[PDB]
């Protein structure tokens, strides 16, 4: 993505403070509650009938950590997102059959969660950089679809 | 359009926003202009710099229209009839833009009301902003 | 939800489809499965080959639900109440898929009724399919 | 795009029969009628208040021809769509500010028009190939946005 040197520094300084477990469990939990059709992909996780069951579900937290850990890898590799997410793009496309539109949704949920956790420090300028970031990951994941 | 449960969360959440609706409206616009630059093309007559008196004055109108909508969740098409004419007929706002401003409104609310911004409330406000958005682009349908 | 003008074009266009609604429903499904492969994941229990008795039998139900909707443009949520439960609650169909099937329905109509498929009718049928789609995904709102 | 050798031949044999003027004027005309917000981008064209004015407008036909001519260039260059649409991607992004979502819309309108013009010859198999095609052009045009 097209990020100056001052943006890349701000984006990276924030990730130093991101707890992948806490933020990861929350982002995935909110995607499942706010956009219910996404639950279809995670039946094996058990009960996800209400917001309480979902947010407290151990498999949801564990999986959310995995997602954010790969997100962090993209952040530290903004010059080659398509190479970092190549295998994952095939996984979600060929095997899971997730419509790429949902990658944009999870990307935006993550941003809302970062906002919730960082408050005033998540400035309009910093959010703008993170939107380019989540968009670049979303695109790298949709790559193997066309 | 919304469930009774959703209406309750929406009126409750907005009661916590209270008198900051104008401020959050101005902040949400700023986050939108910076994060999604294409949207700035609709405001060529505005000074879009941080602290701009115009976007502050504008955010107040946006905030006030949303407070109006919350007090009329049972009849949005009626209460928002004129805004729908303005947005779809006169300005011809691309429907995609309503999703961008909604995301920035939720982002702003999350910054300011972290404890109140629970998963259940988040889901209801998303449905609320989706409903308002549908009413404002209704002249395309 | 639709304008009086739109309702008139919709009922008129559907009168020309007449008794081919089932056939067009089956063809639209085929065009969707081939053009948008991800949608096939919702029909693991179906034989999805051309001429499949199952998709023919299924296209008949789809065609019949749309004929029902046209005869009830003033109350779709009511007339389609059970389909909305089936699609959003039980199957959890991704909203994006409703746009794909709608595009394939319009494509099928254009092939079969080229002279009737005018720009004005096209626009009304698009609004019609958008309305039905909103009703069927209403449990997400 | 990922098109076999039998698909590429079918896609190309059809374009031999496409009148760029007739199909181009119709596709652009229907985009403007069916998705009214797109009119905003073409004010200079004059009156576009109703479907009759739009479809008969000379600037709409002339412009539609231009769009389809560039579409035809993409068809004959399916191995390097991003290079063929590089300048156009910058035009629509930097200057016009067209949201990439509208590229998908025009792509689908074109398909409906091809269906209308070719009837039974526009088989479900042939349409599927054309969906990959319009999607690849849409992606090449959105390139300069991220
Ligand atoms: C930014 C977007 C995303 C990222 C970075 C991401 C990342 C990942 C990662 C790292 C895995 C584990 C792969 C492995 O262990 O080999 C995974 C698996 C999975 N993802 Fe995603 N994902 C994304 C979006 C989505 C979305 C939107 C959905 C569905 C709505 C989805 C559904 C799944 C499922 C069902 C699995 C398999 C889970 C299991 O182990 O049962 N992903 N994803
Ligand atoms: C929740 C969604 C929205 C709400 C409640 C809303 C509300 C309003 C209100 C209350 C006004 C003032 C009209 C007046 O002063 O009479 C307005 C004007 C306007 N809106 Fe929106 N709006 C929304 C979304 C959007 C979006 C997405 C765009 C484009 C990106 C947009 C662009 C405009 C423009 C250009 C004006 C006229 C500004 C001026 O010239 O003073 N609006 N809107
Ligand atoms: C205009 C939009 C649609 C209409 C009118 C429609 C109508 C119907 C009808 C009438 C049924 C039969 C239910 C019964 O037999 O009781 C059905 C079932 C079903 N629909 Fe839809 N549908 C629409 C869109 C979709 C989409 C976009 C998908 C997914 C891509 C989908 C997937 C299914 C599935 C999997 C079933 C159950 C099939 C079976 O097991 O027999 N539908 N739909
Ligand atoms: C598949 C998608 C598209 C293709 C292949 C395409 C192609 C073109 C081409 C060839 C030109 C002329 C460039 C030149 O003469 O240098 C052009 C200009 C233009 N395009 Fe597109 N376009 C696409 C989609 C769109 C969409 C969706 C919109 C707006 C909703 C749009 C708006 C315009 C405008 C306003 C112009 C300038 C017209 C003028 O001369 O005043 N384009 N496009
Ligand atoms: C993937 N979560
Ligand atoms: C409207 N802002
Ligand atoms: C449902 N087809
Ligand atoms: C561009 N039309």
């Amino acid at each position: 993505v097209q990020l100056s040197g001052e943006e890349k520094a701000a984006v990276l300084a924030l990730w130093d403070k991101v707890n992948e477990e806490e933020v990861g469990g929350e982002a995935l939990g909110r995607l499942l509650v706010v956009y219910p059709w996404t639950q279809r992909f995670f039946d094996s996780f058990g009960d996800l009938s209400n917001p309480g069951a979902v947010m407290g579900n151990p498999k949801v937290k564990a999986h959310g950590k995995k997602v954010l850990h790969s997100f962090g890898e993209g952040v530290h590799h903004l010059d080659n997102l398509k190479g970092t997410f190549a295998a994952l793009s095939e996984l979600h496309c060929d095997k899971l059959h997730v419509d790429p539109e949902n990658f944009r949704l999870l990307g935006n949920v993550l941003v809302v969660v970062l906002a919730r956790h960082f408050g005033k420090d998540f400035t309009p300028e910093l959010q703008a950089s993170y939107q380019k970031v989540v968009a670049g990951v979303a695109n790298a994941l949709a790559h193997k679809y066309h | 359009v919304l469930s009774a449960a959703d209406k309750t969360n929406v009126k409750a959440a907005w009661s916590k926003v209270g008198g900051h609706a104008g401020e959050y409206g101005a902040e949400a616009l700023e986050r939108m202009f910076l994060g999604f630059p294409t949207t700035k093309t609709y405001f060529p007559h505005f000074d879009l710099s941080h602290g701009s008196a115009q976007v502050k004055a504008h955010g107040k109108k946006v905030g006030d229209a949303l407070t109006l909508a919350v007090g009329h969740l049972d009849d949005l098409p009626g209460a928002l009839s004129n805004l729908s004419d303005l947005h779809a007929h006169k300005l011809r706002v691309d429907p995609v833009n309503f999703k961008l401003l909604s995301h920035c409104l939720l982002s702003t609310l999350a910054v300011h009301l972290p404890n109140d911004f629970t998963p259940a409330v988040h889901a209801s406000l998303d449905k609320f902003l989706s409903s308002v958005s549908t009413v404002l682009t209704s002249k395309y349908r």
